[PDB]
């Protein structure tokens, strides 16, 4: 998928439920007192929106605005797509859903 | 700094103004030099007409040194990084090569200026991109190139007639010196007829001569045969670009006309197809609005989509109090559907499992006898809603209550009860919502009530007995987790009662 410049990527508050990989261009973390202000800017070959794979539906609430910075190209996996990988791989399920709770319960 | 967009529209507005000496350098060096009375005669015209185009020349250096280009979707602004990725390239050495200056004022001299070209056809490939009417562009363009090839062997006729010398045989312009034909008006227009007659292969050019004569009327009808098949072959290309519109269309009648001549449909219905086509086609829908967005993003497509459907999908009841986020899922789950004049969109007794709401048109509810109509529903109108909706107990059974038929053609937009279940796995809050408003309004219908002692088992006898596999399973780690916790704490318990008997076992010894 091709965003335009100052494409909001991910909003704040919005569903997760995709993981983005950035093929070209970058996007900026907006996040401050004022808001809006770059926090961190990502270039290609970064990762970013992993953790919204593994939740259940609506579980996942994106919690900063990522902005794309130019025409930035990414490669996004949906979680129904990953829903539908993971029936065939039941170990990789199991482990999967391990390092759910894990994440779960090392951050709260 | 001022840096210049490829993409801006000022950019474009350069290109007019630099193809312009491109162009009249392309047109007038090569008519000056074999023309001399051309030459001499409007000497005073080329000498401000060369100067305004070299200045033109070396503007458009500066400006190919401030055009950005997009490096990682951003546009580069350094002016170390414009100029690096011009200089190194070939268009500098023609371009540079191209502005060279003549170190006599006569027109061959000038010649290098015919370099740089690339200015001129960027502008007409950039100018077909823009115009509403490409094709008449192209036809235009395409008559321009004809009339520069016309126009260049016009003038190397006269040449090679000066070379072989005026008048010494019939092949070759007249004498100059007669003045019948010495004048500028007559050796232009009459070499531009014989260039014309002679490139286009039509008429009959005068015979050669000698065979310096004969290889370039042979070059001239081999190179007329180049361009008019590329002529052939450019508008022959185009009439079926615009035909195949019609022609893709007219193949899908023929292939439904076919059909019912063959399966034997009968009249009545045969009439309503045909005059079908006729409406797709005299109010232009004929493709599908589903192929016609598919290559766009998903972001573009619901942008899309909210100026279509966002206005009249917030005044269905249901939908009042939901989320932005699951509004903009089900204006994506919506599906055109036209209907024919007097078309049922759905009958009493009919099961409903999707919600139509009124793009464009008039809809009538109906009575059992179609023309009686007890209401009227316009565009913006919504029906259908609780069907979609899967509310545990209904008297209704998701089976239509009322006829509902279409005046006219009618545009109308369905939410089907998958759509809408799709749609709410991400958004389960709004889902018990969309249900509990759903109830209330079937509440107040009084069709709520039933099945409350009515429920469907469709489980298959090997999938029920897994159930029964999967809790052995599990209650066999709960026998030795739940024995784990409470022996550990039993082993526990054993010795810190033992340490209180013994102690106070021994206090019975001190007592007697």
């Amino acid at each position: 998928v091709v965003y335009l410049p100052n494409d909001y990527v991910c909003k704040k508050g919005e569903i997760g439920r995709e993981m983005y990989i950035i093929q070209a261009g970058q996007v900026q973390v907006l996040g401050g007192p004022d808001g809006k202000s770059v926090l961190v800017t990502l270039k290609a070959g970064s990762v970013f929106g992993e953790i919204s794979l593994l939740a259940v539906g609506g579980g996942n609430r994106r919690t900063a605005n990522v902005v794309a910075h130019g025409f930035t190209n990414l490669f996004i996996l949906d979680k129904k797509d990953l829903n539908e990988i993971l029936v065939h791989y039941p170990e990789s399920q199991k482990l999967l859903r391990k390092k759910a709770r894990r994440m779960l319960r090392s951050n709260n | 700094l001022f840096v210049l967009d490829p993409a801006g529209d000022w950019y474009y507005c350069w290109l007019f103004v630099i193809a312009m000496p491109v162009l009249y350098n392309w047109c007038l060096l090569v008519a000056r030099a074999c023309f001399s009375d051309l030459q001499k005669g409007y000497y005073l015209v080329w000498l401000v007409l060369d100067y305004v185009s070299d200045v033109v020349y070396i503007a458009d250096l500066f400006i190919r040194l401030r055009t950005g280009f997009l490096e990682q979707g951003l546009l580069v602004k350094d002016t170390k990084k414009l100029r690096d990725n011009y200089i190194h390239t070939l268009q500098f050495k023609l371009d540079v090569a191209s502005i060279i200056p003549t170190d006599i004022h006569s027109p061959e001299v000038r010649f290098n200026r015919l370099l740089h070209f690339a200015r001129m056809f960027e502008f007409f490939d950039r100018t077909e991109t823009r115009t509403n009417y490409p094709n008449i562009f192209r036809i235009s363009n395409l008559v321009l190139y004809i009339l520069v090839i016309i126009h260049w062997n016009a003038c190397i006729y006269y040449a090679i007639s000066k070379s072989i010398g005026f008048g010494v045989d019939t092949w070759v312009y007249p004498n100059i010196t007669d003045p019948e034909y010495g004048y500028l008006a007559r050796e232009y227009i009459y070499c531009l007829y014989w260039s014309t007659l002679t490139l286009t292969t039509i008429g009959e050019t005068p015979p050669p001569v000698k065979d310096e004569e004969y290889l370039f009327v042979i070059f001239d009808f081999l190179i007329g045969v180049l361009i008019f098949a590329t002529i052939v072959g450019n508008v022959g290309s185009m009439i079926s670009n615009m035909n195949a519109t019609r022609a893709e269309f007219q193949a899908k009648i023929d292939a439904v006309k076919h059909y019912m001549q063959f399966r034997k449909v009968s009249k009545g219905m045969e009439a309503k197809v045909i005059r079908w086509f006729d409406y797709l086609w005299t109010n232009k829908k004929t493709v599908d609005e589903r192929e016609i967005l598919k290559n766009l993003p998903a972001k573009l497509r619901a942008e899309i989509a909210i100026n279509v459907h966002l206005s009249t999908l917030k005044k269905v009841r249901i939908f009042h109090d939901c989320e932005a986020g699951l509004l903009v899922e089900l204006v994506l789950k919506l599906r055109p559907q036209v209907f024919s004049p007097g078309d049922y969109i759905c009958r009493k007794g009919d099961i409903g499992k999707e919600m139509y709401i009124i793009k464009e048109g008039k809809l009538a509810v109906v009575a059992d006898d179609g023309v009686t109509q007890y209401a009227l529903l316009s565009a913006g109108s919504c029906f259908g809603e609780i069907s979609i909706l899967n509310i545990k107990g209904s008297k209704m059974g998701n089976r239509r209550t009322a006829n509902i038929r279409s005046l006219g053609y009618s545009d109308l937009f369905c939410l089907s009860k998958d759509d809408l279940m799709e749609a709410v796995t991400e958004y389960p809050d709004a889902k018990k919502v969309l249900e509990e408003r759903g109830r209330e309004i079937l509440m107040k219908e009084g069709l709520l009530d039933e099945n409350e002692v009515a429920t469907s088992m469709e489980v298959d006898v090997q999938e029920k007995l897994g159930q029964l596999e999967t809790n052995m399973e599990t209650l066999y780690t709960r026998f030795g987790r739940l024995l784990a916790e409470y022996t550990g704490a039993q082993q526990k318990l054993k010795q810190r009662i033992t340490v209180l008997e013994t102690k106070m076992k021994q206090n019975n010894e001190d007592d007697y």
